[PDB]
């Protein structure tokens, strides 16, 4: 590893310069770095390593997106003949996005998830063992495109038993996963019907809780619950 | 695309 | 060179596709294979090699300014110690900002200027040459500073003499070179006097000469010409 | 930061 040298404090620290000049390759590769120190991450540690990872993994999915979406076009009747330029150069940026799921991936097999017994920690990175493994699926086209899915629901599964017995359903780690796996019903899994009905029931349930919070904890609870709503308006 | 977090 | 294996044709293909992506390392990594192919560059391929790498050092300057001002307040009085923390990433930032610099002016040496001839070609290799001299002034603090310095005043200056002799005053290369010198000599040389100048008199002969083209060139010409007025507001 | 292109 090539932050072994570098004192965990100090990959902290520089994973937060990273962030505040939006250097996100960066600010993950130092977060890397402080998994790799073998001890537990805090709450702001976990979401510095997510802050980083999802802004780097979605600028590859984005761009994967439009490579796509021009491969599609060159390959309809009637287009004129390209070349292998356009497959080759999306799957470079296809075979670097997997590399960086299956980084995280290996973050949290090695060891993150095995040693987080708390529900805000584990739920959190069963959470985000589901979404690189949504990510994964987003491009999975072979004979593991089946247990990519599975991989993906299985993980978001195991975080909703969890959170539903362990935390408050305003709990903002409870609404963002939620939120991400009704996306996996609807985009991943072709079940639109369980994506709004997910959205619904959460959303809902958050509603009735939120007078037990504080003016700030509103805050952050209504917040995803706007997500939420969002896509029930886009699918509805 | 829909919202995720 | 690792593109060494792919065509000069795919390898400006594949810059194209890059652009649509907002994949601008990619993108200049692409040029850059393409140049080191050793054929002169065509208008087109030309702007797709500066668009890359003026991104890319584009988004090392925005964060080493961040930086920079970080480690200049945790350096005034009253200011808690941080460590060397904040110095060494921006010192990290900024030897790879050096790099791509170097990387440019490498192939500006090697051998664009030298085979450049036109004055579209020629100007356009010089004013890159003081622009990326430019960015490692911004940068630079030790004994070889004043020499960079007259590094970019000195292809700025060439540049300068071959478009007043060899391009109307209208010309968007010798537009951007002007506005792009101007801007040279207000914040780097230190000279807001000579910046104002020129920036002034380029315009004013720019107007002059807008009756002589079609509504293309005067769209071209005019945009620039916009840039070298909001500079003068922003300097008087 | 002044203009350039
Ligand atoms: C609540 C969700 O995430 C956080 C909790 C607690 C501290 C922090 S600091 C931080 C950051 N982007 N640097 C994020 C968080
Ligand atoms: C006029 C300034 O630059 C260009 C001239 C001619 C063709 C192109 S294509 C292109 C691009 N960003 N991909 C830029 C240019
Ligand atoms: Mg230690
Ligand atoms: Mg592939
Ligand atoms: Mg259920
Ligand atoms: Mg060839
Ligand atoms: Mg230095
Ligand atoms: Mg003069």
């Amino acid at each position: 590893g090539a932050m072994g040298s570098m004192e965990r404090a100090s990959l902290i620290q520089k994973a937060k310069l990273a962030e505040q000049a939006e250097r996100y390759e960066d600010m993950a590769a130092f977060m890397k770095g402080a998994v790799e120190k073998g001890e537990e991450l805090s709450c702001e540690e976990r979401n510095l390593l997510s802050v980083a990872y999802k802004n780097v993994v979605g600028g590859q999915r984005a761009a994967w997106r439009v490579l796509s979406s021009i491969e599609q076009k060159s390959n309809e009747e009637g287009s004129e003949e390209k070349g292998p330029e356009v497959r080759e150069y999306r799957e470079k940026v296809e075979t670097e996005l997997q590399g960086v799921c299956d980084t995280v991936l290996g973050l949290l097999d090695s060891h993150l998830i095995k040693e987080a017994g708390d529900a805000e920690s584990r739920v959190f990175y069963l959470k985000m063992k589901g979404d690189y493994y949504r990510y994964l699926a987003e491009v999975a086209t072979g004979d593991d495109k089946k247990r990519i899915i599975d991989s993906a629901r299985s993980a978001y599964q195991e975080a909703m038993d969890i959170s539903k017995k362990e935390m408050p359903p305003t709990n903002p780690i409870r609404l963002g996963l939620a939120l991400n796996f009704s996306v996996f019903h609807y985009e991943i899994a072709n079940s639109p019907e369980e994506a709004i009905s997910l959205a619904k029931t959460t959303f809902d349930e958050a509603m009735a809780d939120l007078h037990t919070l504080s003016e700030d904890s509103y805050k952050d609870s209504t917040l995803i619950m706007q997500l939420l709503r969002d896509n029930l308006t886009l699918w509805t | 695309f829909p919202a995720t977090v």
